[PDB]
């Protein structure tokens, strides 16, 4: 089995290759990130805790848009993060020049997944070693879903990877609804971020963006503080 | 065609502010329109905090079980299972305030004969915990802690109780003490219960507070009674209980009797009653 | 030894690469279908749908590839979606080219000697991938063709593939009566054979995805059973099992 | 040969455990780190009937912990001993053990006999270091 | 086809017609000539008009691209410098006559990019085959550092002087208004020419057509 | 029904867990729910937790 | 457990790579240390030197560069993997000068050449410059900026960073300086600087032994402090 | 070792790739091939369907021109891609030369091909081997049999596959100038042949005949029941 594990060409004789094994476990060793879809909107937030307060918290930014309602979070690597930011932005903008209307999430997280899968078809390159959540609002329904390093993308109606997840999809399962609202589910968010949050979240210690009809967008920290405040 | 209706709803809100016996009774069968005009979850909350008022202020108790079985009844009449089931739970807490031993457990039973299948799980965490409640009153220990267990199991896959999990480690600690035999499970419990009504609900934090010191009583600790008396998370709810207690945390250390039936008479008036 | 690139050949001859890819469809979703006198079905198994998947989707296991090809896929997700794709570029280009929709026999000849071309050269893992195509042309009337991640190929009446195929298509051609079943009669076998075939006493319509192809009126129409239809077919089938029970 | 001797101890065991010739009144209790590399057939009821898992402390359990292990300590003259326990930290009861010793520890070397927070916090960050030491790309 | 750009004292005020002419035919009346590139930078099109179409798009595209990277409101001069060297790296072949204007951080912008690939900034600038109207207007009334109602009926006499003196624009004019806090997309702003009433009725009723044959079709 | 691929000792292990959730409640009837409760202990069994990982497969 | 330690594109159990973690420690490879430190208006960059002997130039032996007009740098590790890294960033400067017309912000400087690194630990066609960056600039509406980049394309602003064979104990130090939120003025801003290279070595240096670049709001331009002033500058912590 | 490298010799002097990608051909199935004065025949053994499998698209043997046929040994991926390769050269042969590709040449560009996918690494050896008949312009009969060595050798009448040397000493001691007299004769051989290996006989044996451009037909499974019924009456008839 360990003459297996170490490339991405190669079937193991009982499963499938190890290497997207090991980029999942490296997914699963990420800062923890929860999404929720709401019943007029979604969801995401992640924790920004680092030591070093030197650190400009301000200067990254883990939430990010890809067009005027799309939003992503990770859990993993960063510059894999980002990496996979660009490749996804310029497969939207293609998607937009070629058809000039706002790109459907579901072709953009279909396009985003065919090329993290196309880093594992071949040896030399390794897979991406982060999963993504992507948040989208169109035809008026929302949409959640999961981008994986083997290529692989499923839908959410809330989910949580990274570090804890298991304990975090607990969490949620025992919690969401199908009739939630949206800010009830930002309260959800955030207190899935708390419960293995571990040092009392502060206004910047979180990262949370929100997409509804009105496209996507992250909170600032001002609306962040406030609702820590009312989760308290 | 809902002006009129919007005029029934002023005055019915400005009658639920005020609060009277039968203005409350009026308006239960004054938004008769109203209940099937408007969604489930507002009308059910709504009559739940009529029913809440009702019980609290005005019992009366002819007439407000009276008004559950017409409840119960116009939810047969009207289909409402969840309210149905919602009323019976709160019939079910109101004998067991006012000590209908075996009304309330037998109906708690037929409820929960029908509320097993229903996928509503914190309804059922609460009519097995009112089941245990009930059980326990009766002296029926063994089988009170059969419900409780039965009820913590089912609260494993509970959703989000803010005080039905508080309520729930207080009444296991009911038992663990009542079961006489341990008390640091007992402590923990009690703990667990007044740490959880921390800033929720006040009148059952002191009366988890006062059990958790009785159980410190009981382990023949009073030094740990007069540590924790003062701790940051008592002071808030200090006064005449935790005083009692500790006055009788010093008779017990002290073994002197006489000082122990000095702390009843002062008891007397405040934890005598209390079972 | 010889587990290396699949470009390798064992003293044997056996190409032990290709036999994993082979082996590893015992880990996917079961998936069958099965011939009928006037219509054609695919019936898969859900395996993952855990509390909170949206479902947003039409099928997953199944996927259409045009107006008168439908396959399901059993394998890799990120290879299925790569062959779903590479799918529709054949059968379109084919469409293009020739300005008539494309055979099954052919569609599926391109894919197997794309798959062979895979595991032929390259230094690449052969897709992981076992197909079940369905579908319908004016040359054979309705088809049912069974892919294989080695890149062969066969056309059957009844074939099952995933996780617990072996008995499924043990017992399905135990109770198999070629040329005399309607679609009705069809989508109780297939079910049945799922009751057979899953862990559940009780198998879910939820863990259930069937999508059928039937020609009527000069065209062809795919649809998958929607939660009602299927709902029905299942309780129907549960209420003919108790019958069977009952009576025996 | 090695290994075929240690799946020999294995089978003896079994065979032993639930063989052909049973035992009356002979209950073996078994305990290990890790449950899911052992053989499935030494985890079958007739063999080892209860798989009784003995997970981290939590919130309660800890509790209990730190009262049953600072019941001979000395007075702790007024710490938020049930803050301690609310603080969420995978920590287990061996973990909780050496709290509460090392801040016996700390005390003997502050030359006090009854600890309090400050002896006691240097204990429990020195006893729960988990310094990352990570470099910040994994994360 | 007339496209227009001033700078007013806070910044920046559009003009662009509506008539669209193939060949020496009109096409459409009601063409949309102020083209959305960013929610702070605004151009205008002349010329062939697909590659007009086509270049604003691609060139919003990659702009939203790299404000969405950076973070910040892009500038106008990064905008520019892309359209320019896209319109060199073509050498002409793209009959594309745009001008470009918008507001930064360091203050209002406009620019003017002929088909061929040059530009330069001016505080008041037109193009088309009706600039000399236009820019003889421009040189009439325009006067600087100017605010911003006066602004908007200079641009309007403006354009109503190079529909007035061109066959190749009018029928509608749109505004676009650029602001350190107002973004104003007049359109259309003011018809200067609605088209005249009919006064006969053709008398278009039923069975004035015959048929061959039918066929129907249900659907839905 | 309650066991898909149990085998017989599990069975019988189900019947021993029974009746020591019979016996912790100190009677000695077992009951339809004490087989059921029984049948969930026995049969427990770790699964899959990721669900990345369990949705490489189609 | 082991033994997946040899590529850089190979994922070990657990998912940690390990050739990265190999190359941040070949950053201390270099055997100095360099610190950042931002001001309300400024940002001060020093670093420490090292010479075997007197027989080397020391003009041409600086350990920080100006990477535009306006943008400086300062890097430690691999001497030939530092310059190589600054002829890339330079590179990248002015292509990005050319394509967008107006100079590169920081942040979107060590965002691109941090990608450049994140490409070059994907693919195994590269080893990925074990050399760790350290850029200041200033920027309109934002102000100086301090920004780190490392070999696994990993880029974050500070308010103050460190790096080299101290990079621990420095950043410790750093750590009680800004808790203490007090302005740092641009004087103070480099006596914090140098207090904390001087106490992190013990060496209570002679001024010869450090070069320092400094950006302010006042000076865009990436200042290499010289000999003068940095005697002056750093006698006067002496002596203040 | 020497053995996982298509392109390495060994200390022998061997290709050791090469000759395991030829044993791979042993594991095929029986396939032999005899050519007559005026016919070629294509002896196959059949795997039997179980209950499901369409045996219109289970073909073992397929024809590469008007002119030319063939059957294959070996993994059918390999088989079907080398046959579209194959069937595309032979078309764009008579694009080039407008004449009828002669068995000669689509041999040998079989064989090329096989040998250029034999001999770098990165590309597994084609491990097919294909019985290759077919009628000239002037009509003579050849049968050429294909190597996944990448070699070709024209012979009267051959096996491939599993049981190919019984069938070989077979033709070997039956293989008489007379026993080809005949179009029936040659069949004859050839389903004695067959059913040497097979002798479930009826079922599990397909057939194909050229005679002189008739573009064969594949004989159809009504006259190889009267066929076997002749082969099983000539067979009582010596005995």
């Amino acid at each position: 089995e360990r003459g297996y594990s170490f490339s991405l060409t190669t079937f193991s004789p009982s499963g499938k290759l190890v290497q997207i094994e090991y980029a999942l476990a490296a997914v699963a060793g990420g800062a923890p990130s929860v999404g929720i879809k709401a019943a007029n909107g979604v969801v995401l937030a992640t924790e920004k805790k680092q030591k070093s307060i030197l650190y400009d918290e301000r200067s990254v930014h883990k939430v990010e848009p890809i067009t005027k309602h799309i939003g992503l979070v990770y859990s993993g690597m960063g510059p894999d993060y980002r990496v996979l930011v660009h490749r996804a932005r310029k497969l939207a903008q293609q998607y937009y020049l070629v058809y000039q209307e706002p790109i459907p999430t579901a072709q953009l997280v279909q396009r985003v997944a065919s090329v993290m899968q196309e880093y594992t078809q071949s040896g030399g390159v390794r897979p991406f070693g982060v999963s993504l959540l992507i948040c989208g609002w169109n035809e008026g329904r929302p949409y959640l879903f999961q981008s994986d390093p083997s290529g692989a993308y499923f839908a959410w109606k809330a989910t949580a990877m990274g570090k804890n997840y298991v304990n975090g999809k607990t969490f949620l399962e025992k919690r969401y609804n199908e009739d939630l609202e949206l800010e009830d589910a930002i309260h959800t968010a955030i207190l899935t971020l708390k419960e293995s949050f571990e040092g009392q979240m502060t206004e910047d210690n979180i990262e949370v963006g929100i997409c509804n009809e009105a496209g996507f967008r992250r909170l600032t920290p001002t609306e962040v503080k406030d609702y820590l405040a009312a989760i308290a | 065609v809902q002006v009129k209706e919007q005029s029934i709803l002023e005055l019915g809100s400005l009658l639920a502010k005020t609060g009277q016996a039968a203005e409350l009774g009026g308006l239960l069968k004054y938004v008769r329109p109203f209940l099937n005009s408007i969604s489930k979850a507002k009308a059910a909350r709504l009559v739940r905090s009529l029913l809440d008022l009702f019980l609290d202020m005005e019992a009366a108790t002819g007439q407000e079980v009276e008004l559950c079985l017409e409840c119960i009844e116009w939810a047969k009449s009207e289909k409402r299972t969840f309210l149905r089931q919602a009323l019976e739970a709160r019939l079910v807490s109101l004998y067991f305030d006012t000590k209908r031993y075996q009304e309330a457990l037998h109906l708690g039973s037929q409820l929960l004969r029908e509320l097993k299948k229903m996928d509503d799980k914190a309804l059922l965490v609460e009519v097995q915990l009112l089941e245990s409640k009930t059980y326990h009153a009766l002296s029926n220990l063994p089988k009170a802690r059969a419900a409780l267990t039965s009820a913590r199991t089912t609260a494993n896959a509970i959703y989000c109780p803010p005080k039905l999990q508080a309520t729930l480690d207080m009444q296991s600690g009911i038992i663990h003490a009542a079961e006489e035999k341990d008390w640091k499970t007992a402590y923990s419990y009690f703990y667990e219960a007044f740490e959880g009504y921390d800033s929720i609900d006040s009148p059952k934090a002191i009366t988890s507070l006062k059990y958790m010191l009785l159980c410190k009583i009981m382990l023949n600790t009073p030094e740990d009674v007069q540590a924790l008396v003062s701790g940051k998370l008592a002071l808030r709810y200090a006064g005449r209980q935790t005083e009692a207690l500790k006055c009788v945390a010093q008779a017990s250390k002290n073994r002197s009797l006489a000082d122990f039936e000095k702390a009843l008479t002062d008891y007397r008036a405040e934890l005598r009653d209390d079972p | 030894r010889y587990d290396s690139r699949t470009t390798i050949f064992s003293p044997e001859g056996r190409l032990y690469q290709v036999e994993y890819a082979m082996e590893a469809i015992g880990h996917a979703g079961t998936c069958l279908g099965i011939l009928a006198n006037d219509g054609v079905l695919l019936a898969a198994e859900r395996r993952n749908i855990h509390k909170l998947l949206d479902e947003v989707f039409f099928s997953e296991k199944i996927y259409k590839l045009n107006e008168d090809m439908a396959c399901s896929v059993a394998g890799i997700t990120s290879d299925a979606n790569v062959l779903t794709n590479e799918l529709r570029l054949i059968a379109q280009r084919y469409l293009l080219q020739y300005q008539e929709p494309i055979p099954c026999e052919q569609l599926v000849t391109a894919l197997c000697d794309i798959k062979q071309a895979y595991t032929q050269f390259g230094g690449k893992r052969p897709f992981g991938v076992s197909l079940l195509y369905i579908g319908w042309d004016k040359h054979y009337g309705f088809q049912l063709y069974q892919s294989d991640p080695s890149g062969n190929y066969g056309g059957w009446k009844a074939t099952c593939i995933g996780n617990n195929s072996a008995a499924a298509v043990s017992m399905l051609k135990q109770d198999y009566k070629e040329g005399e079943m309607t679609l009705k009669s069809a989508l109780a076998l297939a079910i049945k054979v799922l009751n057979k075939t899953m862990d559940v006493s009780k198998l879910s319509a939820e863990k259930v995805e069937i999508a059928t192809l039937t020609r009527e009126n000069g065209k062809t129409v795919i649809r998958v059973l929607k939660q009602k239809e299927v709902e029905q077919l299942i309780k129907k089938h549960e209420e003919e099992e108790a019958k069977a029970e009952r009576e025996k | 040969g090695a290994d075929r001797e240690v799946q020999r101890i294995l089978l003896e065991l079994l065979n032993q455990m639930d063989g052909f010739d049973q035992n009356v009144n002979v209950k073996v209790i078994m305990a290990t780190n890790r449950a899911d590399t052992l053989d499935p057939a030494l985890l079958r009821p007739g063999r080892l009937d209860r798989k009784i898992e003995f997970p981290l402390p939590d919130r309660r359990q800890k509790r209990l912990i730190f009262s049953t292990i600072t019941s001979k300590m000395n007075l702790s003259e007024e710490v938020d001993l049930e803050d301690y326990v609310a603080r969420p930290d995978k920590i287990s009861g061996a973990d909780i053990n050496s709290i509460c010793q090392e801040s016996g520890m700390l005390a003997v070397r502050e030359n006090r006999y009854i600890v309090l927070a400050k002896d006691f916090e240097k204990a429990y960050k020195t006893v729960i270091k988990k310094d990352e030491q990570e470099h910040e790309f994994y994360k | 086809t007339t496209i227009a750009g001033v700078v007013y004292k806070d910044g920046i005020v559009l003009g662009a017609d509506t008539r669209a002419t193939e060949g020496m035919v009109v096409a459409d009346k009601n063409c949309s000539k102020i083209h959305f590139i960013s929610p702070n930078i605004y151009c205008c099109g002349a010329g062939t008009a697909a590659d007009t179409d086509m270049t604003t798009q691609l060139i919003s595209s990659n702009l939203e691209l790299h404000s969405l990277s950076t973070g910040r409101l892009p500038r106008v001069v990064t905008a520019n410098r892309m359209l320019k060297q896209m319109l060199f790296r073509y050498q002409g072949y793209i009959g594309a006559a745009l001008v470009l204007g918008g507001v930064d951080v360091t203050g209002p912008h406009l620019y003017s990019i002929y088909p061929h690939g040059s530009t330069d900034k001016l505080p008041y600038v037109t193009m088309g085959s009706g600039s000399l109207a236009a820019m003889a207007v421009f040189e009439d009334k325009f006067r600087p550092d100017m605010e911003e109602e006066e602004a908007k009926n200079l641009v309007s006499e403006a354009i109503a002087a190079g529909i007035f003196n061109d066959l190749g624009s009018g029928s509608n004019i749109d505004l676009c208004v650029i602001s350190k806090n107002k973004l104003d997309f007049l359109r259309p702003y003011t018809v200067p020419n609605k088209k005249g009433t009919r006064l006969g009725r053709y008398r278009c009723e039923k069975g004035t057509t015959a048929v061959l044959t039918e066929k129907i079709t249900p659907l839905e | 029904e309650l066991m898909p691929g149990a085998s017989g000792a599990e069975v019988k292990g189900v019947c021993t867990e029974a009746g020591m959730y019979a016996l912790r409640e100190r009677r000695v009837h077992v009951t339809q729910e004490d087989f059921e409760m029984a049948v969930a202990k026995v049969m427990q069994k770790d699964s899959e937790k990721n669900m990345s990982i369990k949705k490489l497969w189609k | 457990s082991a033994g997946f330690d040899r590529h850089i594109t190979i994922f070990s159990p657990e998912g940690r790579l390990y050739q990265v973690e190999y190359a941040f420690k070949a950053i201390n490879q270099g055997g100095l240390t360099s610190v950042a430190v931002r001001g309300k208006d400024c940002a001060v960059i020093v670093t420490q030197k090292k010479v075997p002997d007197k027989l080397l130039d020391s003009s041409t032996v600086t350990h920080l560069f100006k990477i535009t007009e306006n943008i400086g740098c300062v890097m430690t590790g691999m001497t030939a993997d530092s310059r190589s890294q600054v002829q890339r960033a330079r590179y990248e400067a002015a292509n990005w000068k050319y394509k967008y017309g107006y100079e590169i912000p920081v942040d979107m400087l060590c965002k691109r050449i941090a990608d450049i690194s994140q490409v070059y630990t994907q693919n195994a066609e590269m080893r990925p410059l074990g050399c760790c960056m350290i850029l200041i600039g200033i920027d309109e509406e934002q102000g100086p900026q301090v920004y780190k980049c490392d070999p696994a394309g990993y880029y974050c602003g500070f308010k103050a960073t460190a790096a080299g064979v101290k990079q621990t104990e420095s950043t410790s130090f750093l750590e009680k300086k800004v808790k203490k939120k007090f302005d740092w003025t641009f004087e103070q801003t480099v006596e914090t600087a140098i207090t904390c290279l001087s106490t992190v070595l013990s060496i209570d240096f002679k001024p010869s032994e450090i070069e320092v670049g400094v950006v302010t709001v006042e000076n865009p331009k990436f200042r290499i402090l010289t000999e003068a002033e940095i005697d002056a500058h750093l006698v006067a912590l002496a002596e203040r | 070792s020497y053995d996982r490298a298509i392109t390495v010799f060994s200390p022998d002097g061997h290709l050791f790739q090469v000759e395991y990608a030829q044993e791979a051909v042993k594991k095929g199935s029986t396939a032999v091939g005899v050519r007559g004065r005026d016919i070629v025949v294509l002896g196959v053994e059949k795997k039997s369907v179980a209950k499901l499998q369409d045996e219109r698209t289970v073909r073992k043997i397929c024809a590469l021109d008007d002119n030319v046929c063939m059957a294959f040994a070996g993994l059918t991926a390999d088989a079907r891609i080398v046959i579209n390769r194959a069937r595309v050269e032979c078309q764009s042969h008579r694009l080039t030369v407008e004449d009828p590709v002669t068995v000669e040449y689509i041999t040998r560009y079989i064989a090329s091909l096989k040998q250029r996918y034999t001999q770098s690494n990165g590309r597994r050896p084609f491990g097919i081997s294909a019985l290759i008949v077919g009628f000239d312009f002037d009509g003579t009969p050849r049968l050429y049999q294909t190597d996944p060595s990448g070699t070709y050798h024209a012979w009267k009448a051959n096996a491939i596959g599993r049981g190919a040397k019984s069938v070989r000493e077979f033709l070997e001691k039956n293989y008489t100038d007379e026993a080809i007299e005949t179009d029936d004769l040659t069949i004859k051989l050839v389903i004695k042949a067959l059913l040497e290996v097979v002798q479930s006989g009826g079922k599990n044996i397909e057939l194909a005949v050229m005679r002189r451009d008739q573009s064969l037909k594949i004989l159809n499974p009504e006259e190889i029941e009267k066929y076997v019924a002749e082969i099983e009456k000539e067979k009582e008839e010596n005995e």
